[PDB]
């Protein structure tokens, strides 16, 4: 008469690794590295802005593509490959720093800067910024001499930040195709743009010069920016080639921004995104994308690491 | 033809991780031990609760997929990211390797604890056969078998008879 | 009413980590075993010596609390710092979890070693009661108890008498 | 008759975590994450310099606040929120790189550069740099035309580094409020400052322009620097708007620098500091401050992680 | 004068990690057990295979030994590199410490498994002497010794005689 | 009669560390941190280029030292302390970014840019770039006025990238010793160089000014570069002080570059290098050099960490 002690086993054992052995079979195991991707941006519970053809920096200058977003609010901001910050050719200087500020901004609130003008045209426009015909950046003013060739009066305009938050200020310098074009617009003589705050003075010179047509134009407007602090003033002195801001921007609160090439989906909830979708997982690791952002499992190199959830499998 | 854990596991045991298999005049029977099963499961469940954790730390883009950042800073960023990836990749291989070694040894250790507990219930009335079984040196009916299982077997009742049979 | 480590620990044992509790005609008595206590303590002390280490590596500010650095580099620095913090935070949770598992098993393992050592001193003169005690099958006065404790018990002296009593 | 084996237990057990269980009780446990802060800068055994109202970069240019520190020596250097590098308004370009060099410098030793001048004023001063009335940076010279409006002779001055260590060289460009002011000081015509070494040539133009009054002045002097190598020469060519160095600086040896808002304490010894004090601990981790510097426990997110120093506690 | 593993190791055992040493009328003899040796070696070999790994990740210079990079970025690079070095230095100290503790316990654990296996072959014919040996209570010639070693000893053959001798 | 179980031991035990003890002896142990260095660059199986006196950036501009490498191919590229990118004094702007691009380039393939010229000298040369007497950078052209003092015609030259890869474009600005020298070469008047692509416009002014003689010359030519994208055009407008590219460069494929002061050795194979040689090891860690590159064991601080490969050693 006899009694034995034993333990269970199965025919479907799974291999795992241990400190001592590769592929020891165990009764049960679970994956620890996430491979499963949802090819959508799971946006449920978040105020989402899909910027589409609008590039994020354009929300500040306002080319036509960005008209809907000049004062956007968002918890989650999605940039797209097709988005351009620009209508008239050019770019932002320090673009990426600025992009990063706007991605976590919560959105932006615009405020008028109060500049007005005498002795000059203010209606500079281009066929590259198309609204109801030729137009320009919604938040800027292309200042020009009162007539072709005529002298551009030396000017000063200042703006003080009344609010309790730093104001994003932006301006542009116009780089003409030829000193001859730069004279038609702003008159002959050397052109200079001085931009002074308390914690910032800098000069900018238009560098006219031939260059490839982009959109059929060889001009460039390049944008510069600075943070003006509460109670600080920014002063602008110039005799031409200046693209003046109409409005300043204040950051709303908190957001996260991503870049992506897949559809939004307001039904699924997610907190970890990457260009190709959303990683929904409690697993501690993932092998989908090293640049995933949000609250994420840690990216690892391996596709799989099985964690034993049962004992060694010793079948007969 | 009945054997214990030293030889191998039991495919037929589906109600539990550990069990008892007996042979008497009334035949063969298998039954799961609930306590040692649960002990094991709860320790595994405790591993899972600890390893299925979410970081509460949020990370943001420092990099741009559409418009590549300046090359020097990009190379520093990539180096940093790749270094971190090496660290986590090593941590994750180690975590799983180590936890698996521990899980395996833990389960074996519960088996041993049950075996040792029965050995001590049986006192001088049984002998280890070497395969994870005890040869019991008295008649042990289904009720005496059940009493070994539920920890109520009183070795005094059978001692006289068993010690006599061991010679 | 006297029981061993299988049941629970002893609040009354204050001179040591491990001990002996006996019951004879002269009554009850408890005494610490010095060697197994010290063994355990020294292993723990060895953990501490290793974990109470100081880094000899000096780090300097790359950042400014009063006058914030340029935003791009600041964001790279913060990302790097946060990644490192995740690594260390995981390392530290793991270190403690793992060391604690080991410390607990280690201490249990010293208990087992002492029990096994006594079992082997007693040879065929005693039986395991199942709670961490031995029923000794001869008269064992305070002096015989002390001889078990200090490892001088000679099982031959009592064998004849004990084996006779086990039947 | 019987003997039992047992182990101790207590009523005051402490909970800890293990690979398998949260809150298993053990007989004794010790903290592993340091939370205890000393709200002082424990400076014992170190030559400490509390810079006070003197900003670290001012030790190189010497505005009045920094007069005591023009040649300071230190093992430990403390910066304070109230410190300004500046008397006349402006800032250092590449400030943070330079700050980092000075924090580990050990201090500085000044050496005369040997420049002398003819046909110009050398006594440029401002009410913003107050000593016994109007004054200027101790280590620089504000060069001006010999009289109002008059022409500023084109000049060259060179200085060779004789020592075996790199010399910190500093100079400044004056940005006037208006081209009219820049003429009063340095005469009409365009102004240019060329700064040549063997491994460095660069140009600097004053950009005069209106800007907010700081201390009632709209001028700015912005400081630039370079490391001149052993045996190298730096040459300065200019016709105005140049703030010339009088002395060059050599780094003494080794120091560590911190930023802080608490008192120095030369009685306690410490090696790990942060703005709010000193972390004295052998614990391997801390949860006080992620930016702690010196020789420090590693910062972790968790407030507490108890390490068992005794066995499982199994009371009856 | 012959003793087992509880006392110490055997310098004279060169054909293996574990072994048998016997004493009978024909004298003293030592022999390696192949299976338990190999088991141990293979587990160690498995550690090595896992720890002697090469990273497949390539890293490039972000830094310049001949012409020093700009100071701000250099300081960020050095901080990052030093942080990573701390992480790896801690990982490597931990890896070795932990693997060594495990290797040692593993080898001890194979010794115990062999001892336990022999104890169970011998059944009621031998007693533990306390030093890692069994006093065998019948005549055991070189052939009976070899049968213990190769796992063919049939305890029934000698039981009658051995149990009689234990009294 | 009796049988004992035992295990082996030895007299030559080695100490190792465990979670609980320092210096527990074990039967055998193996090192885990690599200390053994091979003081050669083990190059077997790789197309190696030892650049010698040629600095890596010179392969693009082609000073005499780099004549052999103007179109080099390599899997492994070795830079040396003695290498100079330069014959005429100066330097590359953004040098390190560019160096990093060329280290992983695989080498370079040059293509003519097709510029030709009228009304100007093209033969600018210097004794600092010595071939068969005075010469210049092989891949550039020092443009000068047709005769001393004479006016330099305002010019434009453009080049389009026909290939499917980005083209490395390089040019240079000449900084003369004095406005008097800059007039001899390019005539009086202000000089300006405008460099336009689609994604890049920038101006450059020569800043003439006295500075130390390097090689007996106080002139400097500083090199600038940009990546021109497939199908893009770069346009150059200038009236002097321009050092024009003759050829553009395309990166061949993949390489790794190192810096080193030891001999090449095409007999041993290696994948992990540092300035002092090659680390050949399967050990997971090394204590030779923290800046090692290639596929490497991870650098650690400790010289030794022994991993037990046998049991505890318990001798009698
Ligand atoms: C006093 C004198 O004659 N100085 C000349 C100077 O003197 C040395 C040589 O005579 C001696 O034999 O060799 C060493 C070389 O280590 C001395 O330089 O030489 C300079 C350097 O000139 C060249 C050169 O690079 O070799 C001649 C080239 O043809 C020329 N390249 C051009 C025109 O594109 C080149 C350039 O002018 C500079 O590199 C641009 O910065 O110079 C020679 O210029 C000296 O002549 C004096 O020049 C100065 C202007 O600094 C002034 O006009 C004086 O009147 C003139 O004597
Ligand atoms: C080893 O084996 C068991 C049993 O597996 C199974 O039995 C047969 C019918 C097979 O032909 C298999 O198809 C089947 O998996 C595993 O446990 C079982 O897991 C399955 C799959 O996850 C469970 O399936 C359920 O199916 C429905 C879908 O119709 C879901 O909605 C349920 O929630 C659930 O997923 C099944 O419940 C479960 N069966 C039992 C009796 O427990 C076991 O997991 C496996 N080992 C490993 C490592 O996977
Ligand atoms: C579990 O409990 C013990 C005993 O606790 C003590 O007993 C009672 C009076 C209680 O009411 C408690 O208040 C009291 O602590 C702990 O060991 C004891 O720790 C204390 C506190 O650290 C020690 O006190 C000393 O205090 C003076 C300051 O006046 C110091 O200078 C001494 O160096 C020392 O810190 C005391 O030595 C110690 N007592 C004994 C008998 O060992 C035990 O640590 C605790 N467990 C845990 C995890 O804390
Ligand atoms: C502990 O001890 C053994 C044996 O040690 C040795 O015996 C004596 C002759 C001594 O004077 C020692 O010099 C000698 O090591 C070690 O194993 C032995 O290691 C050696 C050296 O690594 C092995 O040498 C190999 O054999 C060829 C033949 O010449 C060499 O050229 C090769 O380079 C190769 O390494 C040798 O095979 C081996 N001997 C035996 C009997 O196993 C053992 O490594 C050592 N352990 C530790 C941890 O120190
Ligand atoms: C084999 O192991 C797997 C994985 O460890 C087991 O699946 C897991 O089972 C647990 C326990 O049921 C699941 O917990 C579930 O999660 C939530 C929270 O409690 C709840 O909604 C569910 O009711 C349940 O409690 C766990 O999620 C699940 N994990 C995975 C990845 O599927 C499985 O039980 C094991 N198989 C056998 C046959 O034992
Ligand atoms: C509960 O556990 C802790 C272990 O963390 C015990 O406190 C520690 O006791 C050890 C041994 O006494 C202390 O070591 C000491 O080091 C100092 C400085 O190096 C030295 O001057 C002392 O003489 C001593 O050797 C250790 O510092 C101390 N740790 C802490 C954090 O206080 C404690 O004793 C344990 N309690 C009981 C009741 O056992
Ligand atoms: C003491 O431990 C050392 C190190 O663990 C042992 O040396 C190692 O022995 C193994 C084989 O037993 C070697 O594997 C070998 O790989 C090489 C090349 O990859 C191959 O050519 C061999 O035929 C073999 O498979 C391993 O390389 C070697 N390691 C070192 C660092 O030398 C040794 O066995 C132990 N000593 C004793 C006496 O047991
Ligand atoms: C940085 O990494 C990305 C991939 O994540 C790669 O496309 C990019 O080229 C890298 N930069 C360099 C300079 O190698
Ligand atoms: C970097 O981290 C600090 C806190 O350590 C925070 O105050 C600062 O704003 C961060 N920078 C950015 C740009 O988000
Ligand atoms: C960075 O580290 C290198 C050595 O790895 C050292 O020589 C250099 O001084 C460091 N850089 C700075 C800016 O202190
Ligand atoms: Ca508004
Ligand atoms: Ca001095
Ligand atoms: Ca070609």
């Amino acid at each position: 008469d006899k009694i034995c002690l034993g333990h269970h086993a199965v025919s479907n054992g799974t291999k795992v690794n241990t400190l001592t052995e590769r592929g020891v079979e165990v009764v049960n195991a679970t994956e620890t590295v996430e491979r499963t991707n949802i090819p959508r941006i799971c946006s449920k519970g978040k105020r989402t802005v899909d910027l589409g053809q609008c590039g994020l920096l354009g929300t500040i200058t306002g080319p036509p593509q960005c008209d809907q977003f000049l004062e956007f609010s968002a918890d989650l901001i999605i940039e797209r490959r097709e988005g351009s910050d620009v209508c008239y050719p050019g770019k932002f200087v320090n673009e990426e720093a600025l992009r990063q500020i706007l991605r976590e901004s919560g959105g932006i609130d615009k405020e008028a800067m109060g500049f007005t003008y005498s002795g000059i045209r203010t209606n500079g426009a281009t066929s590259a910024c198309r609204r109801s015909g030729s137009s320009f950046y919604a938040e800027m003013k292309w200042l020009l001499s009162n007539t072709d060739n005529a002298a551009f009066p030396q000017m000063t305009k200042s703006y003080k930040n009344t609010r309790k938050s730093p104001a994003l200020i932006v301006w542009g310098i116009h780089h003409s195709v030829s000193t001859a074009e730069q004279t038609k617009l702003y008159g002959s003589g050397n052109k200079l743009v001085t931009v002074g705050s308390s914690n910032y003075q800098q000069s900018f010179v238009p560098s006219p010069g031939a260059r490839p047509q982009v959109n059929g134009l060889s001009g460039r407007i390049d944008f510069h920016w600075l943070m003006l602090n509460p109670n600080d003033t920014v002063t602008f002195s110039f005799n031409g080639a200046f693209i003046a801001p109409d409005r300043a921007s204040f950051l709303r609160g908190k957001s996260m921004g991503i870049q992506s090439g897949v559809q939004v989906d307001a039904n699924c909830e997610g907190d970890c995104y990457h260009s190709g979708g959303t990683i929904i997982s409690n697993l501690p690791f993932q092998n989908i994308d090293s640049r995933a952002v949000g609250k994420c499992p840690r990216y690892v190199k391996q596709r799989s690491l099985l964690l034993a959830t049962g004992m060694k499998n010793v079948p007969e | 033809a009945i054997a214990g854990f030293i030889e191998n596991g039991w495919e037929g045991l589906i109600d539990g991780w550990y069990g008892f298999r007996h042979q008497n005049a009334q035949g063969e029977g298998t039954a799961a031990d609930y306590k040692s099963t649960q002990s094991a499961i709860d320790q595994i469940t405790g591993k899972l609760n600890r390893l299925i954790e979410k970081t509460n730390q949020q990370f943001e883009l420092i990099d741009n997929e559409f418009n590549e950042v300046e090359k020097q800073i990009g190379n520093v960023i990539n180096w940093t990211r790749d270094s971190i990836t090496e660290v986590w990749s090593y941590n994750a291989e180690l975590l799983v390797a180590m936890e698996n070694q521990h899980t395996i040894d833990l389960a074996d250790s519960e088996m041993d604890k049950l075996y040792e507990r029965v050995k001590r219930q049986l006192r001088e009335n049984a002998e280890e056969d070497g395969t994870g079984c005890f040869e019991i040196f008295h008649k042990c009916d289904d009720d005496c078998m059940a009493s070994i299982r539920n920890n109520t077997y009183d070795h005094s009742k059978y001692r006289e008879e068993a010690m006599q049979n061991r010679i």
